[PDB]
């Protein structure tokens, strides 16, 4: 006996008991109430594959960029202050060589751009050293520190931020292609038609948003070789972050989902090297592949649940299930009680009377 | 508490010392570099990387050297490699793992107390307390003299002598810690000045800077180093310090306190300090001379303009099709410069 | 030169601090551990590792914690986790990459000169030299007093005051460096004593050790710590030091020299030093009490012979076929111990 007051540990133990993956039961649940067999692309993109979109990381990247913009503003403010303060230093040298009006004008200009450092300073010649001291503090202490922090944040945000997201998406696409190859391999041991079997092909799609994103990425790559103390790199990164923000803002469009959702970066086709039969074959092959330990072909978990077509239509589904070695439980209203009598050899009847229900299990 | 983790991650990603320590070939790189600073770098690195296959060569040696140059672990000035502060910090951390001198001792406590007393009495401007402290110290010294005249000369025991020798070595060896830090501080000031001159290029700034004789490249570390090296020059106390060190090193307890390298380091302390301090002012002078030469050349505006044009060309180059051989071999427009004659006048004879 | 590379490679392979620094999750582990020492460790480590996926959490958290416990970076005594010296060395290296106080200053040079003079005069047994030195120092102090009486009180400038404050902080903060080192030194002595008792087990050794009242677990670091903590108890100077620190901290130049945490650390120096020194003697007493209890239990010979028998069984177990289910389920030869009687089937009678 093993009790768990926690569903997480219970499910971990359950997935360890039957040597299956982390998504077999989710797939089993999806195909246990599916209403209608839709187009092949829709079925493969909605049922077989699991949702691993990257909409969450985009928000974090955007927030980090918005944090970086503040450091950039601080650096720009410091540079603006220094550029205004320098002419006062030039004017003092000129005076030590009338010109007091120009020096007063320069001190007024310097006080205009100050943000509190020169709080209460007049235009008296005794206040000239004070300005100079401030200038020195700008040149030797504040500006190097702000520049260093800005460069560190820029490099970290550009490398550990937007760069890894696209690599993750490409890796997900590669994993999808490899899994598709494996599914094609495991679907060969069956005959959809006498001496014929199905095959799955994936083709990359193209979109305007994808082209814009790739061009922006190329610009970001090309802008890293300039020596501008990081200005061009920041400008190049800003456009890419803006594109990601625009994509994430409206997450219910084909263009936006083509960027951050790997499943929408591919188009799937079926070869016969019928829609209901093909959909059932693909679903059954996916279920068989999911419920199989690596290096083995016999599932440890065998029972699956299905819903729902002439006699010949359903005659191949049963054969496929028996070939893959799966036990099935069907759900059907009081409409198709003619062909299930030939394949299913038992029945469970649910009687409702008021607000109560009862189950009776009987053979045919 | 949360910000500390972010700071640690940033330091891990950026700082050269942690990157060097976390590198794959860290022990060999550290050993080779420490041996060097005691092209040829490429040859020595390849030699050391050769007989350590375990776990090309020349290609990877060059790649590693250029990777460390990019990370600013070392610097390349004209054709030579120079060490930085991160390398010495990493070396100190690595070689402190074997033997570290204890600082939780009684001698360190006495030094701290005396230093605190000296500092506290140094900041007091009152002319009344100072006389009181002077009288107290004079009276205490007189009492000790009276006690000694009775025949009570005190001598440190063997353990106390060893502790004192080790503490003196530990304190004295720390005077060389920040020699590379000053040079690293000057280099970045030079780089920032050149960038500001280029980005401005206004000729008035260059003319004003050239006209003045006041030295450029001023940094907070430079002033501290100047104050240190000014007092280093007062030989009237350096001679006394050297003589006292020579007297100390001739004691029976020395072999049990310090080994041979430590005795050598304490033996030639003053000479090495003066020699290494005189080698930093020359670096500063060279930096200033190079900056003045660059300013006098007067090609900053051309650099700015060519940079802008190259940026425009590189932006434009992303919109053509490089996958077609027809476009890659399409003739461009660039005039013939440095036209050599047509080989010969076509008369061999 | 060749041996240095071998030493570096050995340190890279073995020493816990370098292994921690070179680990994949070094920054987050360092941050979490530093926050802790300021199950629950496993829970907090999992919580921190949760929102850092980027780049089954609870399994790898425990695996890495047990990996560090095996590597002796951290120690597990009964159900608690305690820090070691390697962790503090790594923390000191990591957090010094941001701000390091310069030691190539004039104040450090003056301190070194005064300390060298003090040691050299303290190692001299001759009374005549002592009398001469005392007379010279008294004369110099009298000259300074005469100068001061004329109205020449000297006060440090702002830069000198800042330099002195930073140097005093740097010297004073180093008194806590080796508190974990002493405990690490005692633990290995405990382990060695227990191993020697087991391997010997002769009852005469145990009886002789138990009979004597002389304390066991003697190490070179323990004597240094005892000498330090004996002088720490002389409050007649601790009070003066604390008052001088309080006077120093009330100066206009303090905000420009030290930030808030450094001022706090200098503010409560003596109290924290005494409190942390009193927490090491208790650890030593607990270690000695545990060793004496283990010796009094008297189960060492049983441990030795059961270890020998287990080694024999494990050597024999390599010669059977574990791939056959028939042999894995063959009944063995072990008696029933702790027999639980069957419930009587009366049930309802």
């Amino acid at each position: 006996i093993w009790p768990y007051p926690s569903k997480k540990a219970f499910l971990a133990r359950l997935r360890d008991y039957f040597e299956v993956g982390e998504n077999a039961f989710t797939l089993l649940n999806r195909a246990a109430g599916l209403k209608q067999l839709n187009s092949i692309d829709e079925i493969f993109r909605e049922l077989v594959l699991d949702d691993r979109s990257a909409f969450e990381r985009a928000a974090e990247v955007a927030s980090s960029f918005d944090d970086l913009t503040d450091i950039h503003r601080e650096l720009e403010t410091a540079r603006k202050q220094q550029r205004s303060l320098q002419p006062v230093a030039d004017g003092w040298e000129r005076y030590r060589a009338d010109q007091k009006t120009e020096l007063a004008k320069r001190m007024s200009d310097a006080l205009k751009a100050d943000t509190g450092a020169l709080a209460e300073v007049g235009r008296e010649l005794v206040d000239v050293p004070r300005y100079l001291e401030r200038l020195r503090v700008l040149t030797e202490e504040a500006l190097p520190e702000k520049l260093k922090r800005f460069l560190e944040y820029l490099n970290r945000s550009s490398d550990d931020g937007v760069t890894q997201l696209l690599s993750y998406i490409d890796h997900e696409v590669s994993m999808i292609e490899e899994r598709l190859d494996d599914l094609n391999s495991t679907m060969q041991r069956v005959d959809f038609q006498p001496g014929r079997y199905l095959r799955l092909v994936a083709k990359k799609v193209i979109h305007e948003s994808l082209r814009t994103l790739q061009h922006a990425q190329r610009q970001l790559n090309s802008a890293r070789f300039i020596d501008d103390e990081g200005e061009s790199h920041y400008k190049a990164l800003q456009a890419l972050v803006g594109l990601l923000k625009d994509a994430c803002e409206h997450s219910r469009n084909q263009g936006a989902k083509a960027l951050l959702d790997p499943r929408f970066r591919l188009e799937f086709a079926v070869s016969v090297i019928e829609k209901e039969i093909i959909a059932s074959y693909v679903l059954t092959a996916s279920l068989s592949y999911a419920l199989c330990p690596d290096g083995s072909s016999r599932p440890l978990f065998g029972t699956i649940v299905l819903d729902q077509s002439s006699h010949a239509v359903a005659g191949r589904i049963i054969a496929a299930l028996r070939e893959f070695g799966l036990h099935a439980v069907f759900i059907t209203p009081n409409k198709e009680m003619r062909l299930l009598r030939h394949h299913t050899r038992s029945a469970v009847v649910v009687h409702r009377r008021g607000v109560e229900s009862s189950l009776v299990s009987l053979s045919w | 508490a949360q910000q500390r983790s972010e700071r640690y991650v940033s330091a891990r990603s950026q700082h050269p010392a942690w990157l060097l320590l976390a590198s794959r070939r860290a022990p060999l790189v550290l050993g080779c570099l420490r041996t060097l600073f005691e092209e040829d770098a490429l040859q020595a690195l390849s030699e050391m990387l050769a007989a350590y296959a375990s776990q090309a060569t020349h290609l990877q040696a060059g790649r590693e050297l250029r990777e460390w140059i990019k990370r600013r672990l070392v610097v390349e000035r004209e054709g030579r490699i120079y060490a930085t502060d991160a390398l010495e910090s990493a070396i100190q951390f690595v070689d402190s793992l074997d033997s570290r001198i204890m600082t939780s001792t009684a001698s360190r406590l006495s030094v701290v107390q005396r230093e605190i007393e000296n500092l506290e009495t140094g900041l007091n401007p009152s002319p009344t307390g100072r006389i009181a402290s002077l009288r107290r110290r004079i009276q205490d010294l007189e009492h000790e003299l009276a006690r000694v005249e009775a025949g009570h000369v005190d001598v440190l025991d063997e353990a106390q002598a060893i502790e004192g020798m080790r503490e003196v070595y530990n304190l004295a060896t720390s005077l060389r810690a920040d020699f590379r830090r000053v040079e690293d501080s000057w280099r970045e000031a030079d780089r920032a000045l050149r960038h500001s001159i280029i980005s401005e290029h206004r000729g008035e700034i260059v003319d004003r800077l050239l006209d003045g004789q006041d030295a450029l490249l001023n940094t907070p570390e430079g002033r501290v180093f100047e104050s240190f090296q000014q007092q280093l020059r007062q030989s009237a106390e350096l001679e006394v310090m050297r003589e006292r060190l020579r007297t100390i090193l001739r004691h029976p307890a020395v072999p049990k306190a310090l080994n041979r390298p430590q005795q050598r380091e304490l033996r030639w302390l003053a000479l090495r300090l003066v020699r290494e301090s005189q080698a930093v002012l020359q670096a500063r002078a060279r930096s200033e001379r190079d900056v003045r030469g660059f300013m006098k050349t007067g090609l900053a505006a051309e650099h700015h303009r060519v940079g802008q044009l190259l940026n425009d060309f590189f932006n434009l180059a992303l919109s053509v099709d490089w996958q077609r051989q027809s476009e890659r071999r399409k003739p461009a427009c660039l005039p013939p410069v440095g036209v050599a004659i047509t080989g010969v006048p076509a008369i061999e004879r």
